[PDB]
RNA sequence: GGUGAUGGCCUACCAAGGCGACGACGGGUAGCCGGCCUGAGAGGGUGACCGGCCACACUGGGACUGAGAUACGGCCCAGACUCC
RNA sequence: UGUAAACCUCUUUCAGCACAGACGAAGCGCAAGUGACGGUAUGUGCAGAAGAAGGACCGGCCAACUACGUGCCAGCAGCCGCGGUAAUACGUAGGGUCCGAGCGUUGUCCGGAAUUACUGGGCGUAAAGAGCUCGUAGGUGGUUUGUCGCGUUGUUCGUGAAAACUCA
RNA sequence: ACGCAUUAAGUACCCCGCCUGGGGAGUACGGCCGCAAGGCUAAAACUCAAAGGAAUUGACGGGGGCCCGCACAAGCGGCGGAGC
């Protein structure tokens, strides 16, 4: 199941922008609640939980399968933090969101659930696809005729496509080439506290 | 009862390092001589020697200290002792200070350092963890 | 840029003829992020003064711990004060794992991969004392070779030799990036 | 302890101080009430609580604590019992779930409804 | 003498010994193991399923059949249970 | 409370209704045919945001606070402890937190427990050296001269079932 | 921690006794010894969420040294008797 309640509540309580263009946040950064002014006592667990929640709702990932993320990252021989960030950025949802074919990660998930795309010529209608390397992601004719996808493809003029990701032309073919690196990704927050909380 | 000459020698070395001595006198033995071989070639004892005494041959140990008075050997603990004896396989050779230390291993060739044993693939009994 | 982390604000009281007099004492650690550790514990009559004295004490009492890459060199048996603490360098991304005071001091020092496990009498002050003692008990391979009259290749394993080489290259790249 | 002593004697681990003797290792036992009465907690906390003496399928006579605010329990009422300590009552070590068998959850509850077994509003 | 096969498997006679404090025999517990849970680790717990073995077939015994019987729905006897 | 809500556009996965529709069978027959699962899995169409969210916690540990109602009662509760009229700890409300088609309670087992201390405990008083000796068995050995190598590691092929874990 | 500080609690080595929160209780049952008083070996249940160690300041002490006040002693005059 996904989140059906308000989405701006998340940013308001979290104290940082999630989508990026929040007028309501900039109008009132204080987290909701009749006591959004009470001073918050320092707590290492508190901050670890804060970081965990922010990352989880930022990526739309469910709690259990993101624990699965963390354990899988431990399993891989590389460093746990960058392994986790790699495996969570590999999400087809994040791929479409950051390739300019989805305005928001939630909309990418909605479209994938609708099943309007072809991956390597095989129909797929699952959000959490594992986008390997060298792969190719397509979009099919009914998706093309769909209006909002057209708008997104002409609106992909935001923060430019990251290094390993790129779009080749009007058909919007997305292909990944090399290994994303933490420094170039510059995904926000620090994996230190996430790994600490899950190693608790 | 001098029921562990190796332990007594190592205790004398560390105690002399603590008391800031220069020479330590001990009864001489073949095991003492070869262990001195090991430590001197590793560079922990400035130099040993074997002399003659009233009854039996002995040995004197010459240590070094770091240029700023620094102690040469920080800690000394025996591992394989009468009663509790410890051995190791070719793969499970002990690691001391992540390689920064030297563990004295008895292998077929004799007593060689941890790196020598690891490169040769041979193993045996680890004598003392010297740091 | 320096780091200050509140670890333990405590309430104390003293008794004289009229009754009980309450008091405050606090402990705080300061570090630069490259391996400089500073602790300060002080008493005061209220939280702001206590923190001020703690920061002053931390600035006064400093220390420098040579780190390798982004992790400690070898495992440290931190025995002192009343607690027992052991440390183990870690691989990257794993983080610096320990208890409260241990993490306070370590994140102040700036490390990012280490393992620690408090082994009895975890009182924060004694724990921090033991962490500092262990941290100062570390050894630098270059100085070890210098003392033993032995050279770097023969003293230090090839693994950490390559690790130090890569760390040096990364530091040079960072310096070039900053200067440019 | 020297190594020879260790070999001679063997190392004995702690024997577990098992709590909740009644269920004999079970997560649940069913019982029938024998009496309903009241008792006064220890000195630090004074009150008038409601405790029930129940016969168990395991034939053990142990009191149980009555949750909530109102109850419909009269002598000879089949009940369900769970495990839990109680500090105010020294001779009490069991609760009595509400909303099962003949014990229903106290009416007028909407917060923490699940713990006491109450239905929704409509 | 007996067993598909050596052997107190069974019989007769000789000798008094054998097992015992590096725990006999006694008592309570319980199918063993590859494994499952935990733990960095050693280690602790534990034996769900699958699987490798063991033992059981209302309770106690015995034997026939054959290359193959603890013979579950094969046999006989005794007790209990139910029924004609 | 809240971009929440109604609102204007959209796709409508999955359920609903229909069409096509597999393989699971170089398998068997000297026969022409052999599929329960299932007329399902799976594709293609039809109208519709239309059929779809709850549970625990919010005194410190412990990320989540305020007012309303009774005040040593009625009660909470994991330990500390919370009510003797103005409770962030009871109940009600809102608001917030965690989680989520599952959410809590309970109970068994490991952990932190280095709280049975081999790794890796202590013995002055906190719990512990017996009251002190000789000394059997066991446990242990002050030196070098000598072989057999049974303690030992040394390597070569030679066993370690499948299944489970770790790598691709 | 008080403290030990070569006649160690230091740094080691070899062996042996012993302990794992407080009551219960070194007691109940049992075995052994004793002529006995009792001794030796050594339990569980239930209850408590603390008991204990060295040390900091108070407070107090029919504990010590140095100090001061109609505090005591030496004086007058008094109230507690009666009415008011
Ligand atoms: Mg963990
Ligand atoms: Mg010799
Ligand atoms: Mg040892
Ligand atoms: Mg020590
Ligand atoms: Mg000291
Ligand atoms: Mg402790
Ligand atoms: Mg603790
Ligand atoms: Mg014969
Ligand atoms: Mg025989
Ligand atoms: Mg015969
Ligand atoms: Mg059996
Ligand atoms: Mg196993
Ligand atoms: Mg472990
Ligand atoms: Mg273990
Ligand atoms: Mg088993
Ligand atoms: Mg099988
Ligand atoms: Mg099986
Ligand atoms: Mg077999
Ligand atoms: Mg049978
Ligand atoms: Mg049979
Ligand atoms: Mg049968
Ligand atoms: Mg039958
Ligand atoms: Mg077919
Ligand atoms: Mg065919
Ligand atoms: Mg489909
Ligand atoms: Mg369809
Ligand atoms: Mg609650
Ligand atoms: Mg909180
Ligand atoms: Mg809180
Ligand atoms: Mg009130
Ligand atoms: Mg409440
Ligand atoms: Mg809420
Ligand atoms: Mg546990
Ligand atoms: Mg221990
Ligand atoms: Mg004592
Ligand atoms: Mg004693
Ligand atoms: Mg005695
Ligand atoms: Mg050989
Ligand atoms: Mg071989
Ligand atoms: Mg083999
Ligand atoms: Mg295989
Ligand atoms: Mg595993
Ligand atoms: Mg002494
Ligand atoms: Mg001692
Ligand atoms: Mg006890
Ligand atoms: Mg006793
Ligand atoms: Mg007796
Ligand atoms: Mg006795
Ligand atoms: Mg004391
Ligand atoms: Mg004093
Ligand atoms: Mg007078
Ligand atoms: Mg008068
Ligand atoms: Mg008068």
């Amino acid at each position: 199941a996904r989140y059906t309640g308000p989405a701006t509540r998340k940013s308001r309580r979290l104290g940082v922008d999630l989508v990026g263009g929040d007028q309501s946040f900039e109008k009132r950064p204080y987290p909701p609640g009749q006591h959004g002014r009470a001073r918050i006592k320092e707590s290492e667990y508190r901050q670890q939980l804060q970081e965990k929640q922010k990352a989880r709702f930022s990526y739309g990932v469910m709690e259990k399968q993101f624990r699965r993320y963390y354990e899988e990252a431990n399993r891989q021989p590389g460093k746990t933090g960058d392994n986790l960030l790699r495996i969570l950025e590999s999400r087809l949802d994040n791929v479409v969101y950051r390739a300019g074919l989805a305005r928001t990660r939630r909309m990418a998930r909605q479209l994938v659930s609708h099943g309007h795309f072809l991956v390597n010529g095989v129909k797929v209608d699952i959000p959490s696809y594992r986008v390997s390397q060298y792969d190719i992601i397509d979009v099919k004719e009914k998706s093309l005729n769909t209006l909002p996808f057209q708008i997104a493809r002409e609106t992909a003029g935001e923060r430019p496509i990251p290094s390993w990701l790129q779009v080749v032309g009007e058909r919007q073919r997305i292909l990944v080439h090399q290994l994303p690196e933490r420094a170039q990704i510059d995904v926000p927050l620090t994996e230190q506290l996430i790994v600490e909380l899950y190693s608790k | 009862t001098m029921t562990d000459p190796i332990a007594d020698f190592l205790t004398r070395l560390r105690n002399a390092n603590s008391a800031y001595h220069d020479e330590v006198t001990l009864p001489h033995s073949k095991l003492k001589a070869n262990i001195a071989e090991i430590l001197k070639r590793e560079g922990y004892i400035s130099d040993y020697r074997t002399e003659d005494a009233r009854v039996g041959k002995s040995l004197v140990v010459q240590l070094k200290y770091g240029p700023s008075r620094e102690r040469s050997i920080a800690g000394l603990r025996r591992v394989s002792k009468p009663g509790l004896r410890v051995y190791a396989k070719s793969t499970n050779l002990p690691r001391v200070l992540g390689g920064l230390g030297v563990a004295i291993i008895s292998t077929s060739s004799g007593l060689l350092t941890d790196r020598q044993a690891a490169r040769q693939g041979v193993g045996g009994e680890v004598l003392a963890y010297v740091w | 840029n320096y780091i200050e982390r509140v670890v333990s604000i405590n309430r104390v009281s003293k008794v004289v003829k009229g009754g009980r007099r309450f008091s405050f004492t606090a402990l705080v650690i300061v570090g630069d992020g490259k391996g400089m550790v500073g602790v300060g514990y002080g008493k005061a009559k209220e939280v702001p003064a206590a923190i001020a004295k703690g920061v002053e004490e931390a600035r006064k009492n400093f220390f420098r711990v040579p780190l390798i890459g982004s992790t400690i060199t070898h495992p440290v048996q931190g025995e002192a004060a009343a607690g027992v603490v052991m440390l183990r360098p870690a691989s990257p991304g794993t983080g610096v794992i320990a208890g409260g005071a241990a993490r306070a001091v370590l994140e102040c020092a700036g490390v990012h991969d280490i393992l620690a496990k408090s082994l009895g009498s975890d009182n924060a002050i004694n724990v921090v004392h033991a962490t500092v003692a262990a941290l100062k008990l570390l050894q630098r391979p270059e100085e070890v070779a210098a003392r033993r009259g032995l050279p770097i290749e023969d003293v230090a394993p090839a693994g950490m030799l390559k690790a130090r080489r890569e760390s040096e290259a990364l530091a040079a790249a960072a310096a070039r990036e900053g200067s440019a | 302890p020297t190594i020879q002593q260790l070999v001679r004697k063997g190392r004995r681990d702690k024997i577990a101080k098992v709590k909740t003797a009644a269920l004999k290792g079970s997560p649940q036992r069913r019982g029938v009430c024998t009496r309903v009465y009241t008792t006064t907690p220890k000195k630090p906390n004074s009150a008038l609580r409601k405790v029930a003496r129940v016969k168990l399928t395991s034939q053990v006579e142990v009191t149980a604590y009555i949750p909530g605010e109102g109850h419909n329990l009269q002598e000879h009422s089949m009940v369900l019992v769970r495990g839990g300590r109680v500090k105010d009552l020294p001779g009490v070590r069991y609760k009595i779930i509400r909303g099962s068998l003949d014990t229903q959850g106290v009416k007028n509850r909407k917060q923490a409804r699940s713990r006491y077994g109450a239905k929704k509003e409509k």
